[PDB]
């Protein structure tokens, strides 16, 4: 009817390549988020992905029409003819829009020229996480955006009190970690191009200790108690308890390769090898323990008999003195 | 590619800090020791084109390889020696340890 | 292959380590292997139950060994009896154990 004159009147004499105001003051643009689902914190990758609606509304003079309709809403059919930001995601490595079944975007333009531009996104942010206190670490890494090509003179964004509001976070893939909170932050960068305000989304994650508490902590205490149930076994059947050492050293390095194999080559030792390295010089130690006990039956019986015994008190003592002082430690720190 | 030599030039802008953002690159693995800025020309068959090239320098990192693969075969031989200590009455005892460090 | 270590007899304790130790070792690594098909959860499933209570009973097995063996040539009736007594308690804690995991896990 006459919604189609409006929308012809208002891309009559239009430039969709110059921003509103493109010689006399910066673009305020305020943006707001939707995260419908925080993806899965693979650390093999430094990377996590993230679904948002993102939201942007800004001023366009131009755009502006007058009539008894208030508010012209309208779908993706007219977001190539107006002027749109060029928002990016600064530390996206790979993040894409949604096309099924009609590009997801949103255009609804108010009576005094008033834009708002929604569309939905699924980006694959980057952070680097300081892989150490694992797996009892904590962090806060962000997402952040900024205009690609208009400096901080030409576009200048601007949180909203409510910006940011996460869903229900129940439903998430968050398996390892669990979302505590988020904070916005705005700055300014320079670049080779110019200064650009670069706005940030600080999402808070909490490692959560369970896959790892059953996958390697329980299997290589209870290794260890293994290879101290040697020391119980009669000092005279020596392959017994080679063999009980050799076995216990070999699944003591396989579940080493598969911890360390879990998270990425690090050259850096975290709180997880140091636990498994323990528990390997343990085993080590009362392997040659046993070791310097058969050999010393030949030159002096007695050291040996006061030696099993002395063992068997010395070293259930030294673990639960090491489990406490790691774990109260990593708990504190 | 489609333009020879004597139809575009390229050169760096600045000469060197045209490449930033190096120092600031942290790899799991490696370490970038250096980079360096060269301009030269190619010839192919069908012209001379020019060319820059970008060149890094990196290093691998050995903590998580002595750590991970070379103590491991250390003390395997260790406990291969250790069957010098025990008797050569015991057979089932040194062929334990010697075959079972062979596999590992 | 656990609970056969137990109608052996208590001299041959070469046999009955490598029965212990291979047993914990082989729990351990069907422990890993079964963690890995599933997504990196942070509970408990029930096929973790069962592998956790399979786990404690070759480490019972093999304590009960532990324990024989260090009775035997001090109190050889004491072993002997407890030997085989735990050559039927065994058994039928794992049978009961069975009937409780099935019937509970089944019925939902
Ligand atoms: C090197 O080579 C590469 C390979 O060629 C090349 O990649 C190609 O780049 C071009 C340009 O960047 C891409 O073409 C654009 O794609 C945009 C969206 O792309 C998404 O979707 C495509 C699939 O496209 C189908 O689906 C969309 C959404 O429904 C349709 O809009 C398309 O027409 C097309 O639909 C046909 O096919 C469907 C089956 O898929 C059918 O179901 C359907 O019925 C149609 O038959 C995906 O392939 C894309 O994925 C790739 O890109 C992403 C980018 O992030 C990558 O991440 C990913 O890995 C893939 O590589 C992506 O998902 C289109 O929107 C766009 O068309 C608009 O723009 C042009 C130019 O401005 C307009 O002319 C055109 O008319 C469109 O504008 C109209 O529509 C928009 C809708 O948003 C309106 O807003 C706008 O106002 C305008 O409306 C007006 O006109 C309408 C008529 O057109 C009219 O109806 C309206 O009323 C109004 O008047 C364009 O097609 C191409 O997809 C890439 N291909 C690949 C394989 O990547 C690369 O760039 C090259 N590199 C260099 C450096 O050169
Ligand atoms: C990595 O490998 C590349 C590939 O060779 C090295 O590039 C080479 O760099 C040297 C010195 O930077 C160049 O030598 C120069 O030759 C010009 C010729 O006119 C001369 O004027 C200079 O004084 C210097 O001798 C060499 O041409 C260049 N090779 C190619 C094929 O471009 C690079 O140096 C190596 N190191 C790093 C850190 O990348
Ligand atoms: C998101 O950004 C907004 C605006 O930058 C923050 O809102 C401000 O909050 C402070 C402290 O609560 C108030 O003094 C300001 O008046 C607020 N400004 C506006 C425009 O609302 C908000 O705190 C940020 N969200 C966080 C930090 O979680």
């Amino acid at each position: 009817g006459d919604v189609t004159v409006i929308l012809n009147n208002l891309l009559e004499g239009y430039d969709n390549k110059l921003r509103p105001d493109i010689g006399v003051k910066p673009t305020l643009i305020h943006t707001d988020m939707y995260v419908n689902s925080i993806g899965p914190v693979n650390a093999i990758n430094m990377e996590y992905t993230i679904d948002i609606f993102f939201a942007q509304t800004w001023y366009d003079r131009r755009l502006k029409f007058n009539s008894t309709i208030k508010v012209l809403r309208l779908n993706s059919n007219m977001v190539g003819k107006i002027w749109i930001p060029d928002t990016f995601f600064r530390n996206s490595k790979k993040a894409d829009a949604h096309w099924i079944t009609t590009p997801n975007r949103m255009l609804r333009i108010w009576n005094d020229g008033r834009v708002l531009y929604t569309l939905r996104l699924t980006i694959d942010a980057e952070c680097q996480l300081q892989l150490h206190n694992f797996p009892m670490d904590e962090h806060s890494c962000p997402l952040e955006f900024s205009s690609y090509g208009y400096p901080r003179e030409e576009i200048v964004y601007q949180w909203k009190r409510s910006s940011v509001e996460v869903g229900d976070t129940r439903s998430w893939r968050l398996y390892q970690f669990s979302f505590v909170g988020l904070r916005n932050t705005t700055e300014v960068v320079k670049t080779t191009s110019g200064d650009y305000v670069v706005m940030s989304v600080y999402f808070d994650l909490s490692r959560r200790m369970g896959y790892f508490t059953i996958q390697t902590y329980i299997p290589c205490t209870l290794i260890v108690v293994l290879s101290w149930v040697s020391f119980w076994i009669n000092k005279d059947a020596v392959p017994a308890r080679t063999s009980l050492g050799i076995t216990t050293v070999l699944t003591m390095t396989t579940l080493s390769t598969i911890a360390r194999k879990s998270l990425p080559k690090v050259s850096y030792v975290t709180a997880m090898d140091l636990f498994v390295s323990v528990c390997f010089i343990f085993v080590f130690s009362a392997l040659v323990e046993y070791g310097t006990l058969h050999y010393f039956v030949s030159s002096q019986p007695a050291r040996a008999a006061k030696m099993d015994s002395y063992a068997r008190i010395f070293f259930p003592t030294a673990f639960c003195l090491f489990n406490l002082v790691y774990w109260v430690s990593y708990l504190y720190l | 590619y489609g333009y020879t030599t004597d139809d575009i030039e390229f050169y760096w802008r600045g000469d060197d800090n045209a490449v930033t953002g190096v120092t600031k690159i942290e790899l799991p693995q490696f370490s970038i020791v250096d980079y360096k800025l060269i301009t030269k020309k190619v010839v192919f068959s069908t012209g001379s084109y020019p060319r820059l090239s970008l060149s890094f320098k990196l290093k691998r990192n050995i903590g998580y390889f002595i750590l991970q693969t070379y103590m491991p075969s250390i003390l395997i031989t260790i406990l291969s020696w250790v069957s010098f200590w025990i008797n050569y009455d015991a057979s089932a005892a040194r062929v334990a340890l010697g075959i079972t460090t062979v596999l590992t | 292959l656990s609970q056969v270590s137990f109608w052996l007899n208590r001299e041959s304790v070469p046999a009955r380590t490598v029965f212990g130790v291979t047993t914990v070792l082989t729990m351990t690594t069907l422990s890993i292997s079964a963690r890995n098909s599933l997504p990196k959860v942070a509970y408990a499933t029930a096929m973790d139950w069962f592998i956790a209570v399979c786990y404690a009973f070759v480490f019972s097995a093999l304590i009960e060994f532990a324990t024989v063996n260090y009775f035997t040539k001090s109190q050889p009736a004491r072993a002997a009896k407890i030997d085989r007594l735990s050559r039927i308690a065994f058994p039928l804690l794992f049978g009961i154990f069975n009937l409780v995991y099935w019937a509970t896990y089944l019925n939902r």
